[PDB]
């Protein structure tokens, strides 16, 4: 059927897929955001661990 | 069906981007569907998908590069009629992949074989030189091995008398010069030809001789190419060139091998790559008329689709979301609106011809009464009346059933003749007017200017002399005669079926056939002409214009019928009461129209036509003037009241204005169409007398002769009358009467319910099979 229920639905669909396709492209960046931070703190804490060994 | 144009709706699409190529490829296999640009504000050639658009235009230009040097090549291009689907996925860079392939391939090729003959020839004429220096250096050679200078080449033959002046004219007397025939003549290093030439050495002196005969050769645009100094060198030299010149012919051979099989596989499939290549641009050229992610990641799509259809799309789509793998379904959505429908006829086979007629002035509006049905009949019935012959009507019918016939064979041979596709387009119209003209030829007794007298004649002689006052005296006395029927058995009753075989070889032929013929042409016009009034009602109905019904159409019908219905009925009334011993005082309808119109009913001339006339045609004349202010007054003042007194642009004085322009364009309209369809007529008196004088000036003369040896002149007499009936009767006289009935179509009986202001529906349907 071609009735306002199926539009609705239809339109519903369409609107729970946006939705995922916003959350999946949410998780990939957060994803990308937490590695990005392990990264950067490793790099620091080495830099620092450089010191903390040549003093000790 | 063809009644009138389909129910039309609008319709919106929202389909996900990626199933969105899939899905309006399933459409466009379809074809009930027709996209609107949505996104006019930015032109054509900067949205979103041009940049595919001008891809696939770069595709196409390979393969017609591909195609052209394949018909330059003798091989042929199969056919195999799929159609395959382009392929949605990115499958566009395996097929330019292919296509780039098959395209350098062939240009480096055809570079290479342009490279390498002219290697082969250069190398040819090398060693034909060769060959012919040591022929002359063969007197004595008894040594086994500096100044003189030595020079060889070849030379076009007959210039051998010019270059040998012009060298003994510029280097006077000092230089030395042997020629040969070259038997066998060889091809131009670049000029391209086969002509014969000459290998000539020769000897000078020192280096400014050497110097002018250089510049000469290269003026007599010869060539040289190096020599040997001594026989080792010049058996040296020949052998290598000997072994090159088969080296390159034997690589030659190769290549042209491998573009042969490259051309063949490529040829095996171009048409299929052309469809698919095709389909693809045109898919990716109507996705940008679609929206864009400038407003929404999800596709929208505006069409027009039939109401009945919307089923059968929504099930495409289904298809197109199985194919593209989208969970997701693509959706279709009605809604109402203001902008106009296009008019839509369904067309089928034998009634595109008559649809195509009917469009041709004008694609009739959204569901109106389409005049093609009617004039799949009232056309060739038309053409007929006028080309009315039954000779040249069975011509005409086998020639359109031939072209029926073999219609497969032509379609699929296509030539560029726009005469001749004209005509096998419009075969079933050509069979239904051989058809008609078929009929109308039986009706006039016609058949090559030749009636058939198949019932017997009405008319006898015989009690003219019993009866009447004959003698062979007075046929002695009298060159033509005459013939009367108030005598009692001269006329024994009206002919069965058509005119009376006798008016054939009656002289009083044209005094009769002109009348009788003037009436019918009066009567079917003023027929065709109410059924087109009682078409614009039927309009009027339909679309819900009562003002129109009760005023226009009715009135509009009154005026017609009483002014020139009533002439049809008096036509008919005094064939069926006027006879032979009423001749002398029998009325002449024409005086009696005019004095209708004049209200100039005389106490003098003829008299009435029957009891009351005077009233009569009085009170129909009055009626026929009070339609002109029925017409012209009344709806202009409704509409004025209706629509600036209640609710309160509408301009009375335009719309008064506007409304006498249509009051004064039917009222003339009817006199000058009921005058103009007086063509039927002209045109057919015009065929028959030329079909007579055709007759009695080609074949009389191979008829008119006592002597058995007019058979054989009768061969080449009746040859020229068939090539003449063919040319002048059949094709121009057929045309004119053809496009008469066009004519009459198009003003005088569609100008009374026909409109033509709609659009041609023009779906998003794969033409491209071509
Ligand atoms: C042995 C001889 C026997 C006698 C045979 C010939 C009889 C003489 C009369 C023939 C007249 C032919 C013209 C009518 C047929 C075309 C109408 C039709 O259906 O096509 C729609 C035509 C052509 O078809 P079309 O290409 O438009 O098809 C529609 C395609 N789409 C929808 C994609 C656009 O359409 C029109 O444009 C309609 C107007 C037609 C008006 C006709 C004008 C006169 C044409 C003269 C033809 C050449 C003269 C004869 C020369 C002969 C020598 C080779
Ligand atoms: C010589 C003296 C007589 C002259 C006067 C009469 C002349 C009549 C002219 C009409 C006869 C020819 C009709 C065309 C024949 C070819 C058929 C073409 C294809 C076809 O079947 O057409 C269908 C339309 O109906 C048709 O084809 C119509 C067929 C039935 C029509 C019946 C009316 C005939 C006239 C009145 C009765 C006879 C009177 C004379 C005795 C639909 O096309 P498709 O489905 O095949 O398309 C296939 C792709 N879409
Ligand atoms: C969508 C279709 C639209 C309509 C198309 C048709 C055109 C309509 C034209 C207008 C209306 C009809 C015609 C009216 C004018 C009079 C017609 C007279 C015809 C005629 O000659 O008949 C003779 C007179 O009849 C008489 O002697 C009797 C008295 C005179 C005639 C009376 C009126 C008859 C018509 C009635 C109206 C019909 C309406 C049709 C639409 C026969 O008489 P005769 O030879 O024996 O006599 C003679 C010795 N006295
Ligand atoms: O048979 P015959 O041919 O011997 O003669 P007939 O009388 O017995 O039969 C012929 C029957 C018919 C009347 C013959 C048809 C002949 C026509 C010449 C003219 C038809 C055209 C018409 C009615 C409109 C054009 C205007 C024309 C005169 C002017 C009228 C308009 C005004 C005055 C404003
Ligand atoms: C004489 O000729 C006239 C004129 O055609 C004819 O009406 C009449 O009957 C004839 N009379 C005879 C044959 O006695």
């Amino acid at each position: 059927a071609l009735s306002d229920a199926d539009v609705q639905k239809q339109i519903k669909h369409m609107m729970a897929f946006i939705e995922q396709e916003a959350n999946e492209k949410a998780e990939e960046i957060d994803a990308k955001a937490e590695e990005e931070f392990n990264i950067e703190k490793g790099r620091l804490v080495q830099t620092q661990r450089l010191k903390i060994m040549e003093y000790y | 069906e063809l009644f009138r144009s389909e129910e039309m709706t609008l319709a919106q699409l929202f389909l996900q981007s990626e199933a969105a190529y899939c899905c309006v490829s399933e459409l466009e296999e379809l074809g009930k569907v027709q996209f609107r640009d949505l996104n006019p504000d930015v032109n054509v050639f900067q949205r979103k998908f041009v940049n595919e658009v001008r891809r696939c235009e770069e595709m196409d230009r390979k393969l017609r590069f591909v195609e052209k040097e394949i018909r330059k090549a003798n091989i042929p291009i199969m056919d195999t009629g799929e159609n395959p689907e382009v392929p949605f996925p990115r499958d566009m860079i395996d097929l330019e992949a292919n296509f780039e392939k098959i395209e350098n391939e062939l240009k480096e090729i055809n570079t290479n074989q342009e490279a390498l003959k002219r290697n082969f020839l250069e190398l040819t004429e090398l060693k034909f030189i060769l060959r012919k220096t040591q022929q002359f250096f063969d007197e004595m050679a008894d040594p086994d091995l500096l100044r003189l200078g030595f020079v060889a080449g070849v030379i076009n033959r007959e210039r051998i008398p010019t270059f040998e002046r012009m060298l003994w004219r510029v280097c006077r007397g000092n230089v030395f010069l042997r020629q040969a025939e070259i038997e066998n003549p060889l091809e131009d290093p670049v000029t391209g030809d086969y002509v014969h030439k000459s290998v000539f050495i020769i000897f000078f002196q020192g280096d400014q001789l050497k110097n002018r005969v250089k510049k000469i050769c290269e003026g007599f645009r010869a060539s040289l190419y190096p020599c040997p100094e001594t026989p080792q060198e010049r058996k040296e030299m020949a052998s290598g060139v000997n072994t090159r010149i088969d080296d390159l012919q034997m690589v030659l051979n190769q290549t042209e091998d491998h573009r042969q099989r490259v051309l063949q596989a490529a040829a095996k499939n171009i048409r299929v790559w052309f469809i698919k290549v095709r389909k693809m641009k045109a898919i990716y050229h109507t996705l940008n008329l679609c929206n864009i992610d400038v407003t929404q990641k999800c596709l929208i799509a505006e069409v027009w689709c039939p109401v009945t259809d919307l089923d059968s799309i929504q099930f495409a789509l289904r298809r197109g979301t199985e194919h593209s793998g989208s969970t997701v379904p693509s959706i279709l959505n009605r809604m109402q609106t203001n902008q106009t429908p296009p008019t839509y006829n369904k067309t089928n086979k034998f009634t595109h011809g008559f649809q195509n007629i009917v469009d041709a002035y004008g694609i009739g509006t959204y569901r109106e009464i389409n005049p093609a049905p009617y004039t799949v009949i009232t056309f060739p019935f038309l053409f007929a009346v006028m080309f009315g012959d039954f000779g040249h009507g069975i011509l005409m019918t086998l020639f359109a059933v031939w072209m029926v016939l073999r219609e497969s064979r032509i379609l699929s041979q296509k030539n560029e003749n726009e005469m001749f596709s004209m005509v096998f387009s419009g075969r079933y119209i050509i069979l239904l007017m051989g058809l008609f003209s078929i009929y109308t030829g039986l009706i006039y007794n016609d058949c090559f200017s030749k009636s058939l007298n198949i019932f017997g004649s009405s008319w006898s002689v015989r009690p003219m002399f019993t009866i009447g006052n004959w003698t062979e005296e007075t046929l002695l006395g009298s060159s033509v005669l005459q013939l009367n029927p108030a005598i009692p058995g001269v006329f024994g009753g009206p002919y069965p079926f058509g005119i009376d075989p006798i008016w054939n070889i009656a002289t009083n032929k044209l005094t009769f056939l002109n009348s009788f013929k003037m009436k019918m042409s009066v009567i079917l016009g003023i027929i065709h002409m109410l059924f087109g009034v009682s078409l614009s009602l039927f309009n009027h109905i339909y679309f819900k214009k009562p003002l129109n019904i009760y005023f226009g159409f009715i009135p509009e019908i009154i005026f017609m019928s009483s002014l020139f219905g009533y002439l049809v009925i008096l036509i008919f009334y005094k064939w069926t009461a006027y006879d032979a011993h009423s001749s002398r005082n029998a009325p002449s309808l024409l005086i009696h129209f005019i004095n209708m119109f004049l209200f100039s009913y005389p106490e003098s001339g003829n008299a009435m036509l029957y009891s009351g006339q005077k009233g009569i045609q009085c009170f129909l004349i009055v009626v026929a003037m009070l339609c002109v202010p029925w017409m012209l007054l009344f709806k202009p003042l409704i509409l004025r009241h209706q629509y600036l007194r209640k609710k309160h642009v509408f301009d009375f004085g335009d719309t008064m204005v506007h409304q006498a322009i249509h009051t004064i364009e039917y009222c003339l309209g009817c006199i000058s169409n009921t005058a103009s369809y007086l063509r039927l007529w002209a045109l057919s008196l015009a065929h028959a007398q030329l079909s007579e004088v055709l007759w009695t000036m080609v074949i009389h003369i191979g008829l008119h002769v006592r002597s058995l040896a007019g058979g054989l002149g009768l061969f080449f007499i009746f040859a020229a009358f068939a090539t003449l009936t063919v040319a002048i009767l059949l094709i121009m006289e057929g045309l004119s009467a053809f496009l008469h009935a066009l004519r009459l179509h198009w003003v005088e009986f569609q100008n009374k319910f026909y409109t033509g202001t709609g659009f041609k529906f023009l779906p998003f349907s794969f033409e491209h099979i071509r």
